[PDB]
């Protein structure tokens, strides 16, 4: 049923190790952060901080 | 003292990006070492 | 720009009073230098984007303004005394999050209602 | 160890299409890779195409591309070669080949390029 | 396609002595050449794969080696059944546009 479209290509091995990556808000947006350690999922976090 | 997990370097993996089935090259010759932490578990409850 | 946010914890009255107070290494310091200019240029270009809208309702260059229009009790009725000493601005926003369009549409027509006085 | 039986010799006419089946037995069919190779009379082997059974994908030779499709069915566990636009000099002996590549069902795959197991060899002669 | 030329193409050595067969690669095939033996009458048989690794159920007297553009298969002692056509097929390229060899020719010495 589903058209299995082969996309055959070249597959050379290469070094692949994760590196840290920050995600930042541009031009007028701010990223909150719950500095509180005991976290519960939803709910209040009376230790918030903007970064 | 040390608990071990036996495993293989698979090739035909299901892509985590979407519904697919990739296939990669045979593993290289040499030592492939990775000393990595474990900071998480994913669990689910029993059916009944 | 967004530095005028630490007052959020301060309550309604505290925010009201504080309103009038104020409203290679080289390459890393340049590509991240521009990203600080795109914030301030947007800060002014939004300041002029909303001060002009304030010029529709009548008052421009005013931190605190008030026009000729009553307040419907359907807009989350509650006494002014309690909603000005222990009340958060975010909570006020959430309480009136649906009615802002109504207010912002009727303010313009009220300003034109006043404008007819000198238009006559 | 594991034998493959190919279909009988078939004779057709130019402008038609031909189909030849190679059936593999002895192991699990789906855990194999199959290469179709042809030999002209008095000429060296000619690599026609390849198919990965676990994955159902084929790659054919460029100069021969466009007139050959290689398919396979795991239910009956056999691989079919289909050739279009038959023409005289294409008279030749056709060979299926199969190679074991590891535990393919679970995810393991070697992708060997050589040929180990072979069919008996069908003969196709297209002429007047 | 991919061309495969060899110089010298073939040399004449009388049967009865040790003989080595040389396969030349147009491209840089690391160890991806296999050797097949075809006596006339049926399908060929793989002997060396990986350019060095012996196939299962084949005599160990045959010895293949080489890399890059130069590969050589050597016999120790000739056998009655070791007079066939030897094909060297490379499979280094990907996608698999593999190309076979040309075989080796031996002439009947009729007096
Ligand atoms: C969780 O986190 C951990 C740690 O945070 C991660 O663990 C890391 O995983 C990566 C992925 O493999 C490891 O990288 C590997 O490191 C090998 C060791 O290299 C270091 O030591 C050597 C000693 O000789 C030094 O020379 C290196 O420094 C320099 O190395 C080259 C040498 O030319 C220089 O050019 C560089 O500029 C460096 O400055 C390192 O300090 C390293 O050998 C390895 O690289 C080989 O392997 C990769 C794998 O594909 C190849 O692509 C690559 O080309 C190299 O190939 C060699 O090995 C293969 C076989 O293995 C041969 O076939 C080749 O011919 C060749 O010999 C790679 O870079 C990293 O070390 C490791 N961290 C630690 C602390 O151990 C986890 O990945 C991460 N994630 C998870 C899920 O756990
Ligand atoms: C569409 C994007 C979200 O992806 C899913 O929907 N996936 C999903 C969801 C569920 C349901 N549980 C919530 C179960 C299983 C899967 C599948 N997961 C993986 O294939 C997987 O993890 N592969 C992998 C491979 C290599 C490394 Cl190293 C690795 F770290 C992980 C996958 C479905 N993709 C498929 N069937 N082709
Ligand atoms: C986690 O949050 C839910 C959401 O209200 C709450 O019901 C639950 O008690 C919390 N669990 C804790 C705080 O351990
Ligand atoms: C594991 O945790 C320790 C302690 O936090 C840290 O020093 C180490 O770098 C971590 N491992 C990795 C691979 O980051
Ligand atoms: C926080 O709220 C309390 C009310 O209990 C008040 O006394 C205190 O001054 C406030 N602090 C700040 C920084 O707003
Ligand atoms: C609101 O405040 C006024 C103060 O005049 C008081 O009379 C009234 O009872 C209050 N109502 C509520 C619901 O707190
Ligand atoms: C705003 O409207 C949404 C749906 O239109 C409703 O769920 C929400 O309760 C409303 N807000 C208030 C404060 O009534």
């Amino acid at each position: 049923n589903c058209n299995t479209s082969a996309i055959t290509q070249a597959c050379p091995k290469v070094s692949f190790e994760p590196i840290p990556i920050h995600y930042c808000a541009p031009a007028g947006f701010a990223i909150l952060k719950c500095k509180d350690k005991k976290f519960n999922g939803t709910g209040p976090c009376p230790s918030v901080s903007t970064v | 003292d040390s608990i071990t997990l036996p495993c293989r370097i698979k090739q035909i993996i299901n892509m985590w990006q979407r519904i697919g089935q990739a296939m990669y090259a045979p593993p290289i010759q040499g030592v492939i070492r990775c000393v990595s932490n474990i900071t998480g578990l994913i669990l689910t409850r029993d059916g009944g | 720009f967004l530095g005028f946010l630490g007052a959020a914890g301060s309550t309604m009255g505290a925010a009201s009073m504080t309103l009038t107070v104020q409203a290679q290494h080289l390459l890393k310091l340049t590509v991240w230098g521009i990203k600080q200019l795109q914030a301030r240029v947007l800060a002014v270009e939004r300041y002029l984007r909303d001060q002009q809208l304030l010029g529709i309702w009548g008052c421009s260059g005013k931190l605190i303004c008030c026009t000729n229009v009553p307040w419907n009790s359907s807009w989350s009725n509650r006494n002014l005394s309690e909603i000005w000493d222990n009340m958060t601005w975010l909570q006020w926003d959430k309480e009136i999050s649906n009615y802002t369009q109504i207010i912002y549409g009727l303010l313009e027509e009220s300003q034109n209602q006043q404008e007819k006085n000198e238009q006559d | 160890e594991v034998q493959l039986v190919e279909s009988g010799a078939e004779v057709k006419k130019p402008g038609s299409s031909v189909k030849v089946s190679c059936k593999a037995s002895g192991d699990t069919f789906i855990r194999y890779s199959f290469t179709w190779v042809r030999q002209a009379p008095g000429q060296g082997l000619e690599w026609m195409g390849r198919i990965i059974t676990i994955l159902d994908v084929a790659h054919y030779a460029p100069h021969l591309q466009g007139r050959v499709t290689i398919t396979a069915d795991k239910s009956t566990s056999t691989v079919y070669l289909e050739l279009r636009n038959l023409r005289s000099d294409d008279t030749a002996v056709y060979f299926c080949a199969g190679v074991y590549e590891g535990e393919a069902d679970e995810g393991e795959y070697d992708n060997n390029g050589f040929l180990k197991h072979w069919g008996q060899g069908t003969l196709v002669t297209v002429s007047s | 396609d991919i061309v495969m030329t060899q110089s010298p193409a073939t040399l004449s050595v009388s049967p009865g002595e040790r003989a080595t067969l040389s396969c030349r690669a147009s491209e840089s095939v690391s160890s991806d050449l296999a050797w097949y033996q075809q006596k006339p009458g049926q399908a060929p048989r793989l002997l060396i794969y990986g350019a060095s690794t012996r196939a299962t159920g084949v005599p160990a007297r045959f010895s293949g080696s080489g890399s890059g553009a130069e590969f050589t298969l050597t016999i120790s002692s000739l056998q009655s059944e070791d007079f066939a056509v030897y094909y060297c097929q490379q499979y280094n390229n990907w996608p698999p546009r593999y190309t076979f060899g040309q075989g080796t020719r031996l002439e009947i010495k009729r007096t």
